[PDB]
RNA sequence: CUUUAAUGUUUGAUGUUCUAACGUUGACCCGUAAUCCGGGUUGCGGACAGUGUCUGGUGGGUAGUUUGACUGGGGCGGUCUCCUCCUAAAGAGUAACGGAGGAGCACGAAGGUUGGCUAAUCCUGGUCGGACAUCAGGAGGUUAGUGCAAUGGCAUAAGCCAGCUUGACUGCGAGCGUGACGGCGCGAGCAGGUGCGAAAGCAGGUCAUAGUGAUCCGGUGGUUCUGAAUGGAAGGGCCAUC
RNA sequence: AAUUCCUUGUCGGGUAAGUUCCGACCUGCACGAAUGGCGUAAUGAUGGCCAGGCUGUCUCCACCCGAGACUCAGUGAAAUUGAACUCGCUGUGAAGAUGCAGUGUACCCGCGGCAAGACGGAAAGACCCCGUGAACCUUUACUAUAGCUUGACACUGAACA
RNA sequence: GUUUAUUAAAAACACAGCACUGUGCAAACACGAAAGUGGACGUAUACGGUGUGACGCCUGCCCGGUGCCGGAAGGUUAAU
RNA sequence: AGGACCGAACCGACUAAUGUUGAAAAAUUAGCGGAUGACUUGUGGCUGGGGGUGAAAGGCCAAUCAAACCGGGAGAUAGCU
RNA sequence: UUUUGUAUAAUGGGUCAGCGACUUAUAUUCUGUAGCAAGGUUAACCGAAUAGGGGAGCCGAAGGGAAACCGAGUCUUAACU
RNA sequence: CCAUAGGUUAAUGAGGCGAACCGGGGGAACUGAAACAUCUAAGUACCCCGAGGAAAAGAAAUCAACCGAGAUUCCCCCAG
């Protein structure tokens, strides 16, 4: 970032620090793929073995992406109002 | 010089309010003024000069 | 080695749905007395790094 | 000794002029506080604080050899 | 409310009395006829030193580094930002230790608005009373005035005679001007509430351009935005801000 | 005046004349009393002027004896070396030409002797400036700190006024 | 006499004498990642630091600045 | 008795001239100062690197020292030739 | 070789021959090229050990917001804009 | 005096030198911050005492977070 001396850029913008402090814990997944559960339930429990992310999650959250292939059965999870809907549309059912 | 920043509040004590200067020697009266709030939606009087 | 990303940067720049990097604007901070609300509230749009500008934070973000 | 400084030239120089404007709104024939020698009409009056002739209209101005007395009153128009 | 002393008592300090911490800058004897001093025994001094750590002060005995750029040697003097003026060759641009002046603030009025006004000066006549300071006439006047330069404009006054008062406000804004950029200049208009006016209409400060200063660091007004077991708290962030 | 612009102060001594030496006077721009004031004796590998001596130092050089230089033999180094058909005078010119524009003058290789040049041979110029170069030195810059010193905690005890 | 072995040997400094100031002896003072030693097997006519120059004729005024001492009227002051 | 004389040994380095790969890195030639005192000199030992020695010159400490000889830090650092 | 200009009283060069100065590892943009493709890919390691296994973990498939939060939409806004 | 220091016999250990790794202790400047002062250089270079086939580390007075993990060490990741 040097520009010949005289103050640059990275140094006039203002500094930051504040952030959201969880993507280390927190998981988000699609219903575009890992969505057909192979006849199973979306569950946290059942993340931690379908060969994604880890075992350090403890919140895992759903978006509105694709469709639904399934009359698939979630337990818990963060699932917007699109993502409860197009699953509805497919014959599933949302736990809580 | 030095004659410190005057701050003006209005008589909820909220966290919005005006900065200014004025002159130590002159019109030793509270400055006070009749200005809006910006969530009541009002005019109130902004007080309280030091 | 790994290369280390710059702090200089890593706390003045955010990554968003376009190429580039997206900061704040200055002059909003340090003595506010002789400026009107016109000079402040128009200082909070943000902008982008995207020309001749982001060549300088290329090596300053290499894992963004 | 006080020399030579002289800092911003801060333009105010002439815009207004045959058939300048088009697609984006112009800002017309700026001067240094004299307030006659290019005179203003129509939707370009402007004169704020600094006699920047702008509008709420896109458009070429007119440019035409009348105006009252000696003054120009310069106006950009539609197509 | 007081000015304060003594009986009793706690203690800095000072003296005295004593040996329990401690010096050995005392001595003899053993090692050993070792001019050392380890041991052994006995004195002297004694809570004084000595030994460790803390604290204020004095401070090259000892240590490291800094001490600008522009100009026809170097320095001194001048200058370094903002405003203004001449140089710029009749488009844009620009050089000269080439030529000259201001600002680094002030006003809740020197701001907003409804209703009115126009000034400087000289000559004569007349009063103490003015090169002229109050008046009438004859001439003359953006040769007066703006909170302050310099330049420009002002009476459809932006200059000043009165009245009533904060639009010197919060969120939003098509956009346009300048400079490589940061930055800097101007802005139709909405919604909310306010000011002046019978009303039309006007006001988001000061005729227009100067009274400046990014980020960091720290601080203050508000706040279910956050807050590493949980729940508060401390500190952040957002919004106001020094 | 090892202090002073004007300075060779100025009067006088010394001299054929004397910015130099002395005696004296004191506008010491800005001497001066123990970082003393000022003078003698005695001393010095000590400062300056005058005079007698010495004499080829000088006036004006010349012989007399020897050493090297000179000529070889034997043994045989040193710094330098763009290329060398490197001659005047004038012009031009990285603005003072051996060589190019003009016009003149030289047998070649040596050889004792000279040194007006070749901006000769030797120094990674000293001079003056320049560089947020380097290192020491000073201090009424800046930041650190021993030594010494003030009070204190603790080893560290008993009591009376 | 001594100083610049090699561009200087001269007027520097040494030095009988004169004067100040610290020091009572586990002296003042010095060297130390510190015991140990030096001062001194001495003892205020002794030792440390230092200005002035044999002997003579003599030796003005200033404590306003800085340094050091002596003091307690006032401003101000640490650990704890 | 003499930091007494005149003057060799012994010491000196004031001065000129010949030197400057010279027989020579202080020697040569010719003057020329001192010479019983702060004189002169052998052999052994002592004082060490920020530390010595010095009647104190950036002089002396193995032809260097206002900071030495031998190695390492290291391929220090040139907005530069 | 190099400095408005160089036959330049600028600079270098006695000579013949050896030797003599840009390397890959970490990250990335632009370019070529290749397998698979809404997926792509293994590292260390194990392996009769250039096959094969190993999917840890990374890169990608969703954005708006300081963050809570919302999400094919979203922040600020009374937002109704 | 009792003892201990010295004297004495038997047993067991230490003593000097090597290549690197390694344990504890001492420890720069130049350098990186395009200057420099906290920071960095660097607990390196170098020195001192010393141990083993390794040394160091270990079978929890650690982390976690309502769900539990669970001796130590090195390689690839978590992650620049």
């Amino acid at each position: 970032g040097f520009e010949g001396g005289q103050m640059p850029l990275y140094r006039r913008l203002p500094k930051f620090g504040f952030t959201s402090r969880k993507a280390a814990i927190t998981a988000e997944i699609r219903l575009s793929d890992l969505a057909k559960v192979e006849g199973g339930v979306v569950d946290l429990n059942t993340l931690k073995a379908a060969n994604i992310i880890g075992i350090q999650i403890e919140f895992a959250k759903v978006i509105l992406a694709g469709e639904v292939t399934t009359p698939v059965t979630v337990r818990g999870l963060r699932v917007t109002k699109g993502a409860r809907a197009a699953i509805e549309a497919a014959g599933g059912k949302i736990e809580e | 010089g030095i004659r410190e920043k005057i701050k003006l509040v209005s008589s909820a004590g909220t966290g919005h309010f005006y900065t200014t200067t004025k002159n130590k020697r002159t019109k030793p009266e509270k400055l006070e003024l009749k200005k809006f709030d910006p969530v009541v939606r009002q005019h109130v009087i902004y007080k309280e000069a030091k | 080695p790994k290369i280390k990303t710059v702090r200089g940067a890593a706390k003045r720049f955010k990554k968003t749905g376009k190429g580039g990097f997206k900061h704040k604007h200055a002059n909003l901070r340090h003595i506010l007395t002789k400026k009107a609300t016109k000079r402040k509230r128009h200082l909070r749009p943000k902008a982008m790094v995207s020309k001749g500008d982001l060549g300088l934070v290329i090596a300053c973000l290499p894992y963004a | 000794g006080g020399s030579t400084r002289n800092g911003r030239d801060s333009e105010a120089k002439r815009l207004g002029v045959k058939r300048f404007g088009g697609e984006s709104v112009l800002a017309g024939s700026i001067i240094v506080r004299q307030r006659g020698t290019k005179f203003h009409a129509g939707a370009n009056v402007g004169c704020g604080r600094d006699h920047t002739l702008f509008a709420k209209a896109d458009g070429k101005v007119k440019f035409e050899v009348k105006g009252p007395k000696n003054r120009k009153f310069i106006s950009i128009e539609a197509e």
